[PDB]
RNA sequence: UGUCCCAACGUUGGGCCCGGUGAACUGUACAUUCCAGUGCGGAGUCUGGAGACACCCAGGGGGAAGCGAAGACCCUAUGGA
RNA sequence: AGGGAAACGUGAUUCAACCUGGGGCCCAUGAAAAGACGAGCAUAGUGUCCGUACCGAGAACCGACACAGGUGUCCAUGGCGGCGAAAGCCAAGGCCUGUCGGGAGCAACCAACGUUAGGGAAUUCGGCAAGUUAGUCCCGUACCUUCGGAAGAAGGGAUGCC
RNA sequence: GUCGGGUGAGAACCCCGACGGCCUAAUGGAUAAGGGUUCCUCAGCACUGCUGAUCAGCUGAGGGUUAGCCGGUCCUAAGUC
RNA sequence: GUGGAAGUCUGUUAGAGUUGGUGUCCUACAAUACCCUCUCGUGAUCUAUGUGUAGGGGUGAAAGGCCCAUCGAGUCCGGCA
């Protein structure tokens, strides 16, 4: 008996790689006599034939460790592979940073607590970098 | 001159397509184009030509796939041959 | 029928990376001695056989416990794990 | 590279195709002309005294 | 490859004369094809 | 730091035995050789002695001026480029 | 509609495809033509001809071979990991055909390789081969220099898990 | 790879189950060129297959490629006639 | 601080090359291969497909390199016994 013919067709009728199609041990016979696409599933519906399950990898110990991470463990001298740049982007970082303090700043001024002179002072000296956050720009706001 | 149609192409495939579809396999000579294949087919078995399909053939010849309008019988016409 | 013990310390003669087989190898001939048999009728029950590569080719258990049964017209034995 | 073996390989290119005129496979296809008949070249057969020896 | 219509057409012949000299014509001459062509051991032309 | 003193042990694939498959190089003939001698002055074969029961397995290659290539060096040709 | 045994979700972040903007460079200036738009709607007819199988490679291609060689494009967003399209491990998918097997603790010898005390280049033409160092952060850094560089100089410290 | 099992006159290597592995820009998926029927089915083992073969890209016979809207076709490029 | 220049650096990303081991192979897997090591890797970069240049002529960042395993003058046939 040579069922290879119909693997390749349980693995199609399945829509399963040929590889995870599972013909039953007693009924080599049965199946060594299905010919056609139908037969197939004929024989599927008896569950004479079926699929096997794909597995997925267990991201379990992958979420601690994501915990431990986002809580700032692990993640010590000796835990770092990359460079610093690497690890976090200088140029992306300056962006994040002087948005924070622009839009700080927008609102204090529709808010009015700022003239569009104190603003626009202020505004030219963060573009020059000269408050390292907002909160270092609140505190330098107020004298 | 050259006749469109050789004669009759009679294989399972021409069958399920004959009592499942209403079609008819032909092996035409090579220059006829779809629209001759469809009036040589209709004058030669009083039918009604509804689609012609055509594939030339690793056999040296082009093959024919006439489907016969409702009205027709695939089954019968082909019958009587 | 009885339960034996069968040593797999012959099997380190074979290269590592091929233990497993021979180990298979090694059972068969043990039991085909130990119950007066040809090795061509001795049965191993796929137990047995997943006992021993239960931990890869290489990795095979320095003995196996196995229960052996004898008889027949030609004379064999079965056997699986315990 | 080996001009030997290892530069056999890139060889799936397309020259010489079977003949219109002689039916020879000599039709270089990529420049339209035979080099058996003269095919794309000359009206004439391509044809030298050459080809046999000089009294024959 | 791209094939033409007439290329389709030798190719096909080819095929054909790559068929066996029929039993009864052995008979018939009281007793081999010399033009066999394997597609891996041989080369066609074109 | 096994490059060395200075070699050791171990791992894997061969090697060795068995089944199957199954080439090639090479071959004037003879041939179990060794020590001397002789010879166109570099001998398994000549001469004198010595040694030597026949067959087979593995080995590392001393010899067959071993096999492989009508010497690339040198000279010669009323040669070639 | 379809599909699914069944449920047949909702929010969010990062966002390949795709869309759309700004800036910089050239002693270098980055195709053309057909066609499309410009230029509406109904209904009906027509839409011929050629290609379409399979391989696309450690057996379907070239290399005399089922040759460890050679041979273009797309998938570059599957998970852990990490700077990463890196290593290692693992899915999906594919395979046990880089296609002869059996036996001997399996000797000498050889191929790839591990480990070797004390010594430490004594080896050798020569440190050939092998080895040492190694990722990240902090500290610190000579001569010289075309001021760019030398520079990761050197040297010193730290490095996990909870 | 191993243990069972299926088929067969004949099975280490054909097929089924389990266990054990190998490939992660490839040993996966889709293709260009090139090959040209190698694709599928049935029947086979004199040849081919680095051993064997009930298997096969082998031998024999049958069958298989369907397009207004995927390519070609049309356009023009270096350039060619 | 921003900016992100460069025949820039590290880099078996892909890809291109070929320094050493004078390793393996050397009747090969291979009439130029294997492995480890190593160079380049945004540019005078690499590559596919198309196209141009022909034998005392091409092409040559020049080695007399290369022009289908053929190069101090390709290959085929003829002169030719
Ligand atoms: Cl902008
Ligand atoms: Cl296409
Ligand atoms: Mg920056
Ligand atoms: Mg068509
Ligand atoms: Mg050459
Ligand atoms: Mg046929
Ligand atoms: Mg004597
Ligand atoms: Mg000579
Ligand atoms: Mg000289
Ligand atoms: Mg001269
Ligand atoms: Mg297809
Ligand atoms: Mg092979
Ligand atoms: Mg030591
Ligand atoms: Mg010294
Ligand atoms: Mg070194
Ligand atoms: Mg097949
Ligand atoms: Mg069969
Ligand atoms: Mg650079
Ligand atoms: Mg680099
Ligand atoms: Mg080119
Ligand atoms: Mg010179
Ligand atoms: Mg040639
Ligand atoms: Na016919
Ligand atoms: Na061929
Ligand atoms: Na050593
Ligand atoms: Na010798
Ligand atoms: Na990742
Ligand atoms: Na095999
Ligand atoms: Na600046
Ligand atoms: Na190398
Ligand atoms: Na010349
Ligand atoms: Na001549």
């Amino acid at each position: 008996t040579d069922l290879s013919a119909q693997k390749r067709l349980a693995a199609d009728v399945l829509d399963v790689g040929k590889n995870r199609v599972w013909f039953n041990p007693e009924r080599q016979g049965d199946i060594a006599d299905a010919i056609t696409r139908e037969d197939v599933r004929e024989l599927v519906d008896e569950g004479a034939i079926q699929a096997k399950d794909k597995k997925g990898n267990s991201r379990g110990r992958a979420r601690e460790r994501q915990k431990k991470r986002a809580k700032g463990h692990q993640k010590g001298a000796g835990s770092r592979k990359g460079k610093a740049g690497a690890r976090q982007n200088s140029k992306e970082d300056w962006e994040s940073r002087i948005r924070a303090q622009r839009t700080k700043l927008r609102e204090l001024r529709d808010e009015g607590t700022l003239s569009s002179s104190q603003y626009r002072d202020l505004y030219d000296k963060a573009g020059g970098g000269e408050f390292d956050s907002v909160a270092d720009l609140e505190r330098y706001i107020d004298a | 001159s050259w006749d469109v149609i050789k004669h009759p192409h009679v294989t399972e495939k021409a069958m399920n397509d004959m009592d499942f579809q209403n079609k008819l396999q032909f092996a035409v000579d090579d220059r006829a184009s779809k629209g001759e294949v469809a009036d040589a087919v209709e004058e030669q078995y009083d039918v009604t030509v509804e689609q012609v399909n055509t594939q030339n053939t690793m056999d040296g010849e082009k093959k024919a796939v006439v489907r016969l309008s409702e009205d027709d019988d695939a089954q019968e016409v082909a019958s009587r041959i | 029928e009885r339960v034996v013990t069968i040593p797999l310390r012959d099997a380190r003669a074979e290269p590592n990376h091929k233990r497993a087989d021979k180990a298979m190898i090694l059972i068969r001939e043990h039991l085909a001695k130990h119950f007066s048999v040809d090795e061509d009728a001795v049965r191993l029950d796929p137990s047995i056989n997943e006992a021993a590569w239960a931990r890869g080719r290489a990795n095979t258990p320095s003995k196996i416990r196995v229960r052996a049964a004898r008889f027949e017209e030609e004379g064999e034995a079965i056997v699986e794990a315990e | 590279t080996g001009a030997g073996t290892p530069s056999q390989g890139k060889k799936n290119t397309t020259t010489h195709t079977k003949c219109r005129r002689c039916g020879e496979k000599s039709y270089h296809t990529k420049k339209k002309v035979c080099s058996s008949c003269g095919f794309g070249k000359s009206a004439k057969r391509r044809d030298y005294e050459w080809q046999s020896k000089a009294g024959e | 490859g791209k094939k033409s219509k007439a290329t389709k057409k030798r190719l096909a012949k080819l095929d054909n004369q790559n068929s066996r000299v029929p039993a009864w014509v052995m008979l018939k001459t009281d007793e081999r094809n010399h033009k066999r062509r394997h597609w891996r051991r041989n080369d066609t032309d074109e």
